[PDB]
RNA sequence: GAUACAUUUAGGAGAAUACUACUCUUUUAAGCAGAACUGUAAGAAUGAAGGUGUAUGCCGACAUUUUGAGGUUACUGCUU
RNA sequence: GAUUCCUACUGUCCCUACUUACAAUUUUGUGAAACCACGAGACAAGGGAACGGGCUUGUUAUUUAUCAGCGGGGAAAGAA
RNA sequence: UUUAACCGUACCUAUACCGCAUCAGGUGUCUUUGUAUCAUAACAAAUAUUUUAAAUUAAAGUAAGUAAGGGAAUUCGGCAAAUUAGAUCUGUAACUUUGGGAUAAAGAUUGGCUCUAGCAUGCUAGAACUUUUACUAUGUAAGGAAUCUGACUGUUUAUU
RNA sequence: GAGGCAGUAACAAUAUAUGUAUAGAUAUAGACUAGGGUUUUCAAUUUAUUGAAGUGAAUCGGUGUUAUAUAAAA
């Protein structure tokens, strides 16, 4: 709410990066060739609970 | 069809709402090539894009 | 090839319509109106001096009568078939006219 | 609800009987009634005159019937209503009642002429433009 | 059940209608006239209890005449 | 707050009638739930766990397989 | 003057919060143009969103209107609806804890236009002319006579 | 895991012969805090998916004092 605290922010940003699809260079692979993830989040369906 | 970058970037160069801007269809060709903020005022100029 | 000139009177058409959809009732009727008269069946046009004319006072009233020119014109899909359009006449009093061919 | 009707029937017998009313359809019917009497007798295109008047009528009103025009033929006239609208056939056969009550004569002082569709207040159209002077 | 006939549609209108069904069919809709409802149209002229001041000039609610006028056809009939 | 009587007022009533909108009746799109021993047509009397849809003697329906209503019965559905 | 360190500065105010949801519910503070002779109510600005079935014809429903003559005879009970109402001038009872009761009750007046008269200069009295007669689009108390109980202003079983 | 009832109840459905316009219709609008966390902007493919870019402080908030032995983003 454009006021955070410095604990608030760093864990914000963390968990922006871990909510991606699988990239396009790995996919390609043997072992990953139709695999994709699972634990991808909404950000209107769950809240991720920070305060 | 570019339309609706042309209008909402209009309506903060003159302080002014969506409603009031007028397009004009003879000079379309033109309006779909916009991405400045320089190239509007110059439209504004030849009159291709009036207040109303 | 000719011209007809008719003239369309509204309050007679839409008599004991729900006055909430009046002015877009009175397009429907209007092209049912034509399609009794002429026997063809092709379709029929609308242009937009007409169209605003009928929407003048708003959705709840509808103005008397109407004078109008009709001809037949080529169509924009295919050029060996045809189409009907229809057009708006400006005129003051009503008494007296009758329908002529241009 | 309120147009309706409250109980249909008791617990024993455990059917709706068709005694009761129901709602349902209501017209186009056919009905039969009997003892109308025969007034007048004629020709649409001749004038009818009576004794008590003056001056001489068709029987037509003024502007037609409503929904129906002008007579051109022969007609009758009898008292009372009569089943149906307008246009339609109307059979007409003799009576089965025997011993018919004797009454006394009919004499007919005049028949009325004006417009029946708003409030017509003159008989002929004589009358309509002698009384505006044109 | 008897006596005749058949393997019998399309589009519009209403006296018929919840959707079906029904009764009829080749003329659609303008404009006049007959018959009605409302109650005297716009414009123009002449007046007006007065008021200003000079320009025989401006500002005035309302009244009379043109006017039983003007407007409309969920009734009949003509004409192109 | 609880109770009775005068005046005015009125569709509460005698006794109901007419007009409009939104849902309903007709079309396209998205598309569920309660409930279900078997239900293959419905009745009169009898006996029976002393109030049968089925058992025993009698009387009876049927439009090419419908559509819209209605609340007599299924001792109708909910909650050991 | 290579002097003034560390952290947050995008976007949403309700179809970007909480009620399992793109839910007619709920949620701290401030600002916002014009007509409006007490205000209120209402309308218009400003700004933001939005695309295509049929219809003069059902019954029974949810809302809004009108009714000849009678006026509570309907009903456990005038439950529901109807009547009264703004402003100016006269006028005001029994009772009383002497303050009240009282805006008691009961009558009369109200437009438009042209002027006259006061001084505080935009408010108030009076006069003449005229009409299918004047708070009423919106807003706006039915009244009186008695009995039982609680002194009064106040509070309470979130959901009978 | 899959039936009947059943495509049944219940909800959504503005006009133009040529249009980046001419009209109609409903809703007062805009800023700070609590809560949300990339929804912001642009490009490509069809209120979606992927990829880049974007938040700059001596004077705007916190960090300071205390509410009679841990208290203020008004
Ligand atoms: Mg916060
Ligand atoms: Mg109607
Ligand atoms: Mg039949
Ligand atoms: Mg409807
Ligand atoms: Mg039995
Ligand atoms: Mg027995
Ligand atoms: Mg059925
Ligand atoms: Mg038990
Ligand atoms: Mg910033
Ligand atoms: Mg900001
Ligand atoms: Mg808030
Ligand atoms: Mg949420
Ligand atoms: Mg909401
Ligand atoms: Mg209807
Ligand atoms: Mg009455
Ligand atoms: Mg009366
Ligand atoms: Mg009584
Ligand atoms: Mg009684
Ligand atoms: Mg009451
Ligand atoms: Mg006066
Ligand atoms: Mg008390
Ligand atoms: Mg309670
Ligand atoms: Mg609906
Ligand atoms: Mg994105």
């Amino acid at each position: 709410g454009s006021r955070k605290t410095e604990i608030i922010k760093t864990r914000l940003v963390r968990a922006r990066r871990s909510n991606r699809a699988i990239p396009a260079w790995k996919s390609e692979l043997p072992e990953f060739k139709d695999k994709y993830n699972m634990k991808r989040r909404h950000w209107r369906a769950k809240k991720l609970k920070i305060y | 069809n570019k339309s609706e970058k042309a209008r909402s970037m209009a309506a903060k160069v003159l302080n002014c709402g969506k409603n009031k801007i007028w397009l004009d269809p003879s000079g379309k060709e033109q309006i779909n090539q916009v991405s400045t903020r320089e190239q509007i005022r110059q439209l504004i100029d030849d009159n291709v894009i009036i207040k109303k | 090839n000719k011209m007809m000139e008719i003239t369309v009177n509204l309050g007679k058409l839409t008599k004991g319509c729900n006055w909430t959809k009046k002015a877009s009732i009175a397009i429907k009727k209007f092209r049912s109106h034509l399609k009794k008269m002429l026997k063809t069946d092709e379709k029929i046009t609308i242009q937009k001096d007409l169209n605003k004319y009928i929407f003048s006072k708003g959705l709840t009233k509808v103005p008397r009568r109407v004078r109008i020119k009709v001809e037949r014109i080529a169509d924009k899909d295919n050029a060996e078939l045809n189409v009907i359009k229809c057009s708006h006449v400006l005129v003051g009093n009503f008494k007296g006219l009758k329908t002529e061919i241009i | 609800g309120i147009r309706k009707v409250a109980c249909i029937g008791a617990w024993h017998p455990s059917r709706v009987m068709t005694t009761v009313a129901r709602a349902g359809g209501k017209g186009f019917h056919r009905r039969t009634e009997i003892n109308k009497k025969v007034y007048m007798i004629g020709h649409g295109n001749e004038k009818i005159k009576t004794e008590y008047d003056l001056t001489k009528k068709f029987i037509t009103p003024m502007g037609g019937f409503p929904h129906y025009g002008q007579i051109k033929n022969e007609f009758i006239m009898l008292k009372g209503a009569i089943v149906g609208p307008s246009k339609r056939v109307v059979t007409l056969r003799k009576s089965l009642l025997k011993n018919q009550k004797k009454n006394e004569d009919l004499v007919i002082k005049f028949v009325d002429t004006s417009s029946k569709i708003g409030n017509g207040r003159f008989q002929t159209t004589e009358e309509k433009r002698a009384f505006y002077g044109i």
